């Protein structure tokens, strides 16, 4: 273990309480000592990783498992189809244009051709005529993006660049002359950029000097007549709702604003279904917290009558008008989707369609469009495109492209949905994923996933990798919906943050108790995972109960609950967390805080042969997100308080980064982890 | 937009 200094001076008073802060110096990621700090911890990391033998192994199961073409949903403008396309090995996917579905796919934008591919497209947006393209390109790593402007018709490019702009879409005016987008000042602006010219002409619609942090979506109807612009606070699931009536502007946009504000508060969420003139639908959380479709006249906007009401069990995920004048609901029924068609007038219910085990999502067909595509992907399904005809063959869900894995028979597997008891009594679903027949004897290695906030539904989808560790492995993999989740609506989301952030870790260690206890494996052969804020999950749990986890990966997440909002975008994160400059939120804070909680448990009585499990803390040197500094403080903590410190520990196991979205990058990430898996689980390969 | 189910 190299060598990292302490500065013992750092301490902070939180009403009262003394909490030292020894690793403070590496909150900067440009001194000198911190890029030392992270080539030590690489050479660690890599003297560790040669040990394990099947890293190579794993590697080449991965890409072979990967090797695979994937057609990605189309959508149309126009009378043009657009779809994203990965020969398999790519290492971004690429955008191709269609004139028909079945006919000669024309390159469009290549990003691999691009600084290695070494980020793919994030904004990308056709416009009505389907004579443009805007897309977003990276600069270099940071989180900033340029719009440029490509002729569909000929690949040529527009001499219009639009800068600082980040996570806007473009969102095309019905004429064609030009699109809304979301830029920053060189405080979120709303503008319309006029095809043709430069930035600094472009229109300035919304912005709110009083209150910066506020952000900003925006969507057109598919009449074109009404340009809606959502404002959000934070990572709520609440937000305004304003329109401008763009046929009623003498000038078109040229003229310039004078929204109608529908919704001019944060109590609820919002999002725009349809509308047939001034008569909208939209879907909404208010007095619903598993949602609902309501319908509104902005000619008379406070009568609010529901259009499809709150359903005493399912989540409405999300709604879509399609084929004139019907809805396509999508309910998550106890973490399963369900499809309903329905009358978009009576909201009457016409068909229902329950869907297997897994996630079907990207629905992107328009109002106008009779043919509905969506991804169908699960744990054992790598992923099928369907299409419904609702004109000609409503309730045929025909295959319209189907990934196949090579040399896999999905038939040697199994998942199921079982449900268990936390805590506080609250049943949890969890997803167990495993070879056909077992023996339930304890003995097989476990994995388990989680999230555990914002309002996040986590769907079993397709993993390589995880087939990887099914076959190869004999392995058992769990994916449990913890609370904090939306899976159970807003409810099930309150239940997990805040003062009940608590929960989710017990929701979590109660999954892991339970696979211990029927007999699928046992304590000390269990790993947990998770990403961002299931790496706070990850960290919290092996504080708490180290006794019941044999490996542990926390890719780059939160650790100092106690300073995460005073970097990058972080303070959009107190809604969910609290916030440690107020004494009731410091105190949910200080219990659960990773960096802060780090002890030793064989100094437990009764617990003097338990040690931390191995752990693999992944991070970027460089993240804008989840700052890595949360990651090297923990790292610091756990291997002084459980390594250094002592001079023959019984820490045993190993603590170590590693340390580096294209899909070789991602393969190596994946092999690594799992391989340092298998080391620490001591399993063998199959 | 993600580039392979890995
Ligand atoms: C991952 O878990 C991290 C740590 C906690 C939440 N989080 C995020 O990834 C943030 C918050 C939820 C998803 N997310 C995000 O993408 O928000 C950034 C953002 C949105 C809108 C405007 C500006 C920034
Ligand atoms: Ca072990």
């Amino acid at each position: 273990y190299p060598p990292v200094r302490r500065d013992e001076t750092v301490v902070d008073d939180y009403f009262g309480v003394k909490v030292a802060d020894p690793y403070r110096w590496l909150e900067d990621p440009n001194s000198e000592e911190t890029k030392e700090f992270v080539d030590n911890q690489e050479k660690l990391a890599n003297s560790v990783l040669e040990e394990c033998e099947l890293i190579d192994k794993f590697k080449q199961k991965i890409i072979d498992f990967v090797n695979f073409p994937r057609c990605g949903v189309p959508f149309r403008r126009a009378n043009k189809y657009f779809h994203f396309y990965n020969s398999g090995l790519q290492a971004q996917n690429v955008f191709q244009m269609q004139d028909d579905l079945d006919g000669k796919p024309e390159v469009l934008y290549d990003p691999n051709l691009r600084e290695g591919g070494r980020s793919g497209l994030s904004l990308y947006s056709v416009s009505e005529d389907a004579k443009y393209f805007a897309f977003g390109i990276h600069s270099g790593l940071t989180e900033w993006v340029t719009i440029k402007i490509l002729k569909t018709e000929d690949r040529s490019y527009l001499p219009d660049t639009l800068e600082w702009v980040k996570f806007s879409p473009a969102i095309w005016t019905h004429d064609n002359k030009g699109f809304f987008y979301c830029p920053y000042p060189p405080n979120q602006e709303a503008r319309y950029h006029f095809l043709g010219t430069d930035q600094s002409e472009d229109i300035l619609l919304w912005r709110d000097l009083e209150n910066p942090a506020h952000h900003l979506k925006c969507q057109i109807t598919d009449d074109g007549k009404y340009f809606l612009l959502y404002i959000l606070d934070g990572c709520d699931d609440a937000n305004k709702v304003y329109c401008l009536d763009l046929t009623k502007l003498p000038n078109g946009l040229e003229s310039f604003a004078p929204f109608m504000k529908l919704i001019d508060s944060f109590d609820a969420s919002y999002t725009a279904i349809a509308n047939d003139g001034s008569v909208f639908t939209f879907q909404t959380n208010k007095d619903a917290p598993r949602k609902k479709l309501v319908r509104v006249d902005l000619n008379n906007p406070s009568v609010w009558t529901d259009l499809v009401p709150e359903s005493k069990k399912d989540l409405l995920e999300s709604a879509h008008a399609v084929n004139e004048n019907q809805l396509i609901l999508r309910y998550l029924s106890d973490v399963k989707h369900v499809l309903e068609i329905r009358d978009l007038e009576s909201g009457a219910l016409q068909h229902r369609l329950p869907i297997d085990i897994g996630s079907v999502d990207g629905i992107t067909a328009r109002r106008r469009d009779s043919v509905v595509f969506f991804k169908f992907t699960s744990i054992l399904t790598p992923g099928i495109v369907y299409q419904c005809d609702l004109k000609n063959d409503p309730t045929q869900l025909k295959i319209f492209r189907e990934s196949v894995v090579p040399d896999f028979d999905r038939s040697e597997f199994e998942v199921k949905q079982v449900f268990v008891p936390s805590k506080d009594g609250t049943k949890i679903p969890i997803f167990i994923a495993a070879r056909k027949g077992i023996s339930l004897d304890g003995s097989h290695p476990c994995e388990m996933h989680g999230y555990g906030g914002f309002g996040i539904n986590m769907m079993p989808t397709f993993s390589a990798s995880r087939i990887v560790f099914l076959k190869h492995l004999g392995g058992v993999f769990c994916l449990a919906n913890i609370r904090g989740g939306g899976e159970y609506g807003e409810e099930w989301h309150k239940a997990g943050f805040r003062d009940k952030k608590q929960n989710v870790f017990d929701d979590f260690i109660s999954a892991a108790e339970y696979l211990i206890s029927s007999g699928y494996t046992k304590a000390r052969r269990v790993a947990i995972e998770g990403g961002s804020n299931g790496g706070l999950l990850v960290a919290a749990c092996i504080n708490q109960r180290p006794d019941l986890f044999g490996c542990a990966e926390a890719n780059c997440g939160v650790m100092d609950m106690l300073r995460f909002h005073k970097f990058t975008l972080g303070y959009l994160w107190t809604g969910d967390y609290g916030c440690s400059d107020k004494e009731e939120e410091f105190k949910w804070l200080i219990k659960y805080s990773p960096i802060h909680n780090v002890r030793r448990p064989w100094e437990q009585p009764g617990n003097e042969e338990t040690q931390y499990p191995a752990t693999m803390i992944l991070t970027a040197d460089h993240d804008d997100r989840v700052v890595p500094l949360h990651s090297f403080k923990l790292l610091a903590t756990m291997q002084h308080v459980l390594c250094t410190s002592l001079e023959d520990s019984p820490q045993k196991n190993p603590i170590i980064a590693r340390i580096q979205r294209a899909t070789m990058t991602q393969i190596a990430e994946v092999a690594d982890r799992y391989g340092f898996m298998a080391k620490a689980l001591e399993a063998p390969w199959i | 937009n993600a580039s392979a189910p890995v």
